[PDB]
């Protein structure tokens, strides 16, 4: 609350990720590290997890406290995409595939 | 139409590991997680994780990671289960279910038919059928086999109505159950009563008549 | 994990009637939260999705309603095939959860229990065993009394029961009663009696046997 800085531990699934009913996607994690409050760190990267696409649609998402519970929407691009969570080797990968309706 | 088929019954001894299949068909495989869940002979059904399929979406109920390994093949549209380390109260019967993540998809919607596990060290033996002699009602008492499987009729399907057969019983790896049959009075004793007992486990067919004691 | 509360744990209805179970959560799950019935030796079946989505082909006497954290499940004519035991599960977050479920089962009149005791077999006398079997059929409702007595001794080691569901005929239960004990000290003693007692009547129904 005080100092806004990035988490640095581990963050896990904690619901399958979900296509909403407006063209997004959905992702719940429970965050399983220390020094919460602080940012989940987010973003998607192309099919290569090289380059930065598409956006995150929640504003700035934080984790409360240890083993809290975030929502994120957020707006991957059409096809290929990895949406990363956290930071280092304990980061998530998610493999999304977007499909035109 | 939309079809969940799960692999045959299976049964092993303490320590080792077995794998279930779930082949699907009638949708895009591809747009559906496809969830396994444990249900104890008589208790509640139990999540057991499920298996998203890019990238090796793998989500496993805490209690079961040391257990059961979730894996998926999306060209032949077939989902496993694999279980190690075996022990009794891996015994029940378990089942895969999908689950629609795509905006359209339908959530939890159909089931497979289910799959039995037994584990224990215990040997194939065929049971030992008695009878129970004395409208007027009669019996036949199935004891001591450990494949839980036994088939009961009454003078080989004949007798349909009046009849209720009660489930086994586990003792000692030792099953037994009854079953029993309502006639006219008058019918008996002279007209034949048999309590047919199939064992496929055995392979055995033994029948056993009643008459008086 | 979320805890996953349904109520009630059994009930009895009669076609025609409007049934309603529910389903609490320990938390809100946002009506990530489907239905389903299951009958003895099968699969489930699927009748809600989303709290309140009816599964395509399912019945449209089977409704769903509820948000946050309480559920309900609805049938607005109850039929005879709705008979079985219905489950509730939330998949809002990991680990996914289950209520314990809700049997469903049939009301009629009341009916007393048919009695009848056997002694062990010759063909198992053979062997080193004995069991005294006493079956109590068709009866309702399901509570009753059962006690076994050796000349006039009431026993109760040595014995183990089963049940069946409602028949899917008369919709009455039975019961199978059997007393399992050694040759050696079932041929000490003389009588052997099973005992029921039910509310179809004060007076016990007593069936018995002598060893001679
Ligand atoms: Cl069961
Ligand atoms: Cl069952
Ligand atoms: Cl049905
Ligand atoms: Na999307
Ligand atoms: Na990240
Ligand atoms: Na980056
Ligand atoms: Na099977
Ligand atoms: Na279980
Ligand atoms: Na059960
Ligand atoms: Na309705
Ligand atoms: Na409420």
């Amino acid at each position: 609350v005080e100092f806004k800085r990035m988490c640095s531990g581990k963050f896990s699934i904690d619901k399958e990720m979900a296509e909403t009913q407006h063209g997004t996607t959905v992702v719940k994690v429970k965050y399983e590290g220390a020094g919460a409050p602080c940012k989940v760190p987010i973003e998607i990267r192309d099919v290569n997890k090289e380059k930065v696409v598409g956006r995150i649609i929640s504003s700035t998402p934080f984790a409360e406290y240890t083993n809290s519970v975030t929502n994120i929407e957020l707006e991957p691009p059409f096809g290929d995409s990895y949406i990363v969570i956290g930071v280092g080797d304990s980061a998530l990968t998610l493999h999304w595939f977007r499909k035109h309706h | 139409e939309v079809q969940l088929q799960q692999s045959g019954p299976e049964l092993v001894k303490p320590g080792a590991s077995v794998k279930i299949s779930c082949k699907a068909s009638g949708y895009t495989f591809t747009d559906y997680n496809m969830h396994w869940v444990k249900q104890s002979h008589g208790k509640s059904l139990e999540w057991v994780g499920y298996t998203y399929p890019y990238n090796g979406g793998i989500g496993y109920n805490q209690k079961f990671k040391s257990k059961a390994t979730l894996t998926l093949d999306n060209s032949s549209r077939t989902a496993y289960m694999e279980l190690r380390s075996l022990t009794s109260e891996d015994s029940a019967v378990y089942y895969c279910v999908r689950r629609g993540y795509r905006y359209d998809g339908a959530h939890f919607d159909y089931w497979g038919q289910g799959t039995t596990l037994t584990v224990s060290s215990a040997k194939t033996t065929a049971p030992s059928v008695y009878p129970l002699a004395p409208s007027v009602t009669l019996g036949c008492l199935v004891k001591g086999y450990f494949p839980e499987p036994v088939t009961l009729t009454w003078n080989s399907g004949s007798l349909s109505a009046g009849v209720h057969t009660f489930p086994a019983v586990l003792q000692s790896d030792l099953y037994t159950l009854s079953s029993s049959v309502t006639v006219t009075s008058s019918t008996w004793p002279s007209q034949t009563i048999t309590c047919n007992v199939a064992h496929p486990a055995s392979s055995t067919k033994v029948d056993k008549k009643i008459e008086p004691r | 994990d979320i805890k996953m509360t349904q109520s009630p744990s059994s009930m009895y209805a009669s076609l025609g009637e409007r049934v309603t179970i529910t389903c609490k959560a320990s938390q809100g799950i946002n009506s990530d939260l489907s239905w389903f019935q299951q009958k003895p030796g099968k699969s489930p079946k699927t009748l809600i999705y989303r709290a309140n989505r009816l599964v395509d082909g399912v019945p449209s006497r089977f409704s769903g309603s509820g948000s946050g954290q309480d559920y309900s499940l609805t049938i607005s004519s109850l039929e005879y095939e709705d008979m079985g035991i219905y489950y509730c599960l939330q998949y809002d977050e990991f680990p996914l959860t289950f209520g314990a479920g809700t049997k469903l089962e049939l009301k009629r009149a009341d009916a007393a229990p048919t009695v009848s005791i056997f002694p062990p077999s010759s063909e198992q006398l053979t062997s080193g065993g004995a069991s005294v079997v006493c079956f109590l059929n068709n009866f309702y409702p399901k509570d009753i009394n059962v006690k076994w007595k050796i000349d006039g001794s009431e026993r109760q080691n040595g014995v183990l029961n089963s049940w069946t569901d409602q028949d899917s005929k008369d919709s009455t239960y039975s019961m199978s009663s059997t007393l399992t004990l050694t040759k050696d000290e079932y041929e000490r003693h003389n009588s052997y009696t099973c005992e029921a007692t039910h509310k179809t009547s004060t007076s016990p129904i007593v069936k018995s046997f002598n060893r001679n």
